């Protein structure tokens, strides 16, 4: 759907 | 100082609402983003997926029930954020999905500036309470671009290390800005050195969704880990995580005024919190007929008991509630 925060990994 | 936090902790005790409206059609996603008041608390503007600004007379809205805007704005995409202006009452901005910055009379509808230099999905934008010509969005392609309502180009950009969710600029400067980043940390910058922060706050887990100023010394951060975060200017970290509601996805919300903080949760609630204790004062339940809470704002009208605000959730369900 919409309004879904990012994410960062971070590796 | 205990017996203050005591007397403002038990101030409020109950929660009455005084109006009930419908931001949609079609069955389909009516998630409200954004909900802002004008200069003035006189009218505030709705924000969402349905790709449409609709503006309410405050006055109207708490009496009868049938709710028609003053003025609805249709765009071309989902909106994610809107901003009014400080200075002129009719100033209002919005930030879509497709990176662009419109600029609107939120009366009459008519576009003064479009702004598109953003590459991908815009999250935020807001506008400087010391400087009426400034601006400012951030975008997913990890840019912080600042805007002149006299200028048709980006006067200024910040480049961040990643998305860009949430920008605020400060409340006792024109010249200090914070954002929130998927870094997971909140950064907090003096636009006349851009290379170069003033400071990073590290705590959360997940990317920062939102961050506002609950002063000119106090930020308070919203994470999809369950946690907001209170930071001052000078520590690099919180100085107290409230804990209580249930934020491990969407954006939700959050609003301070004064002393008080409120933020949106996944179990269709809204949840109040002091600044000061990290426990929770009060909840109000959405009804229902996955429905999260999307958006919150204080009626933060300036000499008086800003005992009102305005939440809404994912249903597009949205409700003005006193604090009793």
């Amino acid at each position: 759907s919409d309004q879904i925060v990012p994410e960062y990994q971070e590796d | 100082e205990f017996q203050e936090c005591l007397s403002k902790f038990t101030r409020y005790n109950s929660v009455r609402p005084l109006a009930t409206l419908s931001y949609a059609l079609y069955n389909g996603s009516s998630i409200v983003s954004s909900i802002e008041f004008d200069r003035d608390c006189d009218y505030f503007a709705i924000a969402g997926v349905t790709k449409k600004i609709k503006v309410y007379e405050y006055d109207t809205v708490i009496q009868d029930a049938i709710h028609y805007p003053e003025n609805e704005m249709t765009c071309n995409s989902k909106i994610s954020c809107i901003s009014w202006s400080s200075y002129h009452k009719n100033l209002l901005a919005s930030s879509d999905y497709e990176g662009t910055v419109i600029l609107w009379d939120g009366f009459t509808g008519q576009r003064s500036k479009v702004y598109q230099e953003h590459e991908k999905r815009c999250w935020s934008v807001d506008f400087n309470l010391m400087d009426p010509k400034l601006l400012a969005s951030g975008s997913d392609d990890a840019k912080v671009k600042l805007w002149s309502t006299n200028l048709d180009n980006s006067v200024a950009s910040i480049e961040a290390k990643a998305n860009v969710c949430c920008v605020k600029f400060s409340p006792s400067s024109r010249y200090h800005l914070a954002f929130g980043c998927a870094d997971h940390c909140v950064h907090y910058y003096d636009l006349r050195n851009t290379k170069q922060p003033i400071m990073v706050f590290k705590g959360h887990r997940k990317a920062v969704s939102y961050a506002k100023f609950v002063s000119g010394e106090e930020i308070v951060s919203a994470s999809t880990d369950s946690q907001l975060k209170l930071w001052n200017v000078g520590k690099p970290y919180c100085l107290r995580s409230f804990k209580g509601h249930i934020n491990e996805k969407n954006f939700v919300g959050l609003a301070s005024n004064g002393d008080y903080i409120a933020c949106g949760s996944e179990n269709n609630s809204l949840y109040l919190y002091y600044k000061g204790l990290s426990k929770t004062l009060l909840t109000f339940k959405f009804d229902t007929v996955n429905e999260f809470v999307s958006a919150v704002c204080w009626r933060a009208l300036p000499d008086g008991e800003s005992n009102v605000l305005i939440a809404a959730n994912s249903q597009g369900t949205i409700k003005v509630l006193e604090l009793v």
